[PDB]
Parts: C-alpha cells; structure tokens; sequence
C-alpha cells in the first residue's frame, strides 16, 4: 500500500467526550520477537507437581494485542471525568489498526 | 471594573425590586381634618418569591494526564452531614467553597 518510505498511518491518542459517549483513542509502538522458533510445542505441567497444578496445552509460535484493561484507553484524567460525573458506563463500539510495520 | 469583593460587574445589573404594604387607614374623625393620616390597620405581607437565572458555562477542554483537584465531601463518619439540618433542623453551611479546583495553563 505503500511501499518503503510511505507512511501507513497516523499516532492518534486522544479523547473526545461528546454529551452521553466518549471516544478513547490509544496509540502505542510494539515489539514482536519470533516465538518457539517458528513451532509449535506441546507443553504440560512439570513431574512431581500437585494434581491442583496439573495442566496440558500448546505453544503457539503467534502472538496476540491485548487492550483488556481500561488503562490502556482511559488516562488518569480521563478516568477522574468519568467516574466524577457518571452513574454508568459501557462500551459500544471499537476500530483496530495495525501500521508502519518494519 | 471587576466587583472588588467578587463577583461581575454589570453597567445596567438586575434592578432593585421594591415591595410595600398599602397603607389602610384606620377609622377616620366624622369631621374633616387637613392633619395627614397617622393612625392605620397594622398589617404585613406573605407570599412566595421566585427567580431564575440561566448561566453559560465554559467547558473544561484540558489535556494533563494525572488527576486533577476536585471539591468533595470526606468520607469519614460524623456526627451531621455537611449543608443539612441538624437535630434543630438548622441549615449550615461549614465552609467556604470557592470555584477554583480544575486548573488550566497560564
């Protein structure tokens, strides 16, 4: 879309607090490494451990984003102007973008 | 020409409203007197007074990321809760409260 030197996209970090919404826009520049080496491997709980701690699974050589905590949207004064003056709150709708990958 | 103890200064402010009973007479002499009146029906007034006033406010678009100073109650127990009755049902007003806690660059 845009080659090499073309920008993908714009830091947008910011709130817009409009009668009964609020918009919360975050921005943040992330590190991804190559995980397992490129595989996946079965892991499970080491010998020995408790029958409470026994587990089985996979590792996957992916990785996830994560914004499920409200800090990660919602700066301190933000959060102050939302609890100060309303008697509730709920999340309606939510835009993602990935850009400016090297 | 900004009120030195507070407020707005206003060229043309809200007018003086001024209230007075009628003056009744009380019995009159049979014979005429060119004396004025100095005798009248005591009496006074009561009734229910109204006012309301529409203020514009200047919303707060500020941009510091901590937390900001706000009026509050404290939380603590008391014996009574500030600006109500008390036992006598007395309204009281504790403190001073002034309007200066968000705060803005100069």
């Amino acid at each position: 879309a845009d080659g090499v030197g073309n920008s993908s996209g714009n830091w947008h970090c910011d709130s817009t607090w409009m009668g009964d919404r609020v918009t919360t826009t975050s921005t943040r520049t992330w590190a991804l490494p190559t995980y397992n080496n490129h595989l996946y491997k079965q892991i499970s709980s080491q010998s020995g451990a408790s029958n409470d701690n026994h587990y089985f699974g996979y590792s996957t050589p992916w990785g996830y984003f994560d914004f499920n905590r409200f800090h990660c949207h919602f700066s301190p004064r933000d959060w102050q102007r939302l609890i100060n003056n309303n008697w509730g709150f709920r999340p309606k709708r939510l835009n993602f973008k990935l850009f400016n990958i090297q | 020409p900004s009120p030195l103890m507070g407020g707005f200064g206003l060229k043309h402010p809200p007018p003086q409203i001024l209230i007075k009973n009628t003056p009744v007479p009380a019995n009159p002499s049979t014979t005429f007197s060119a004396a004025k009146f100095a005798s009248f029906i005591t009496q006074y007034s009561t009734g229910q007074v109204s006012v309301e006033i529409e203020w514009e406010l200047q919303k707060e678009n500020s941009k510091r990321w901590n937390p900001e100073i706000q009026y509050t109650s404290n939380y603590n127990k008391s014996i009574n809760v500030d600006f109500t009755v008390d036992t006598n049902g007395v309204y009281s007003e504790p403190r001073p409260i002034g309007t200066r806690y968000l705060t803005r660059n100069l």
